[PDB]
């Protein structure tokens, strides 16, 4: 029991942290990411006031 | 010109709907922002809801299972069947 | 007079501004999408209740490969000796 | 012992590293995508603005 405990530990304490603190940031970066996508989505909106005269 | 001044009276009706509405929306920016980060602290905090994660995971992961071993099966049953059709009678008789 | 002109320039300042505002309201509907993506991460009993029953499609088709076939086994030492009419 | 492993193979054989590396390739995705409307909203207004 103590085994299948250690290959958790192991997960635990070594793999899910790392790879929740690289979600976390990469999920601050798909959040953050869709967001800039809204920055460009800006720039669409000043191309949409060029485009008025157009 | 009379009907000019009608059309700019209804004009700015919105404007005023409008910017009531904007200024809603750039509230509602910050409130998604609000809800956004926020998790970025659930994140730092907790243990990004892990549970969930592998449970949903894994309903996935159980369909793709399947649908590989019902290839395995076609694949199989068909190996089978084609050599069973040719074979069974492979001399006809002798 | 020039009441045509203030006319234009203000319906244009109002459409100028329901662009904007449809920028805005996807900016809050994209980012409304944006949080709503990520509230499926932030019922036990289905979880068991399929994934058990996925489980037990699985096994089943574990055993559907021995007849849908372990039979290959045999049938390919079949296609050794019943090509002995050879 | 044994519900443990009944469990745990699950994993063995399909979980966050997973979500990873949707994310490691997501971002380049949305990063593909904002350069293609920032720069490519230049170009459209490199265009536009030459053509206003």
């Amino acid at each position: 029991n103590q085994e299948l405990e250690q290959q958790l530990c192991i997960i635990e304490k070594s793999l899910n942290p790392l790879k929740a603190e690289n979600q976390k940031l990469m999920r601050e970066n798909n959040n953050l990411q869709s967001e800039i996508i809204l920055s460009s989505e800006n720039a669409q909106q000043k191309y949409n006031l060029l485009t008025v005269r157009l | 010109i009379k009907e000019l001044q009608e059309q700019l009276r209804n004009c700015k009706e919105q404007v005023h709907t409008q910017e009531a509405q904007l200024s809603y929306l750039k509230m509602q920016v910050s409130n998604r922002d609000g809800e956004i980060n926020r998790l970025k602290t659930r994140l730092d905090v907790g243990g990004i809801n892990m549970v969930k994660l592998v449970q949903d995971y894994n309903y996935m992961q159980q369909n793709d299972k399947i649908k590989l071993l019902n290839h395995q099966i076609d694949y199989l049953n068909k190996e089978n069947t084609e050599m069973d059709s040719i074979l069974r009678s492979k001399p006809y008789i002798a």
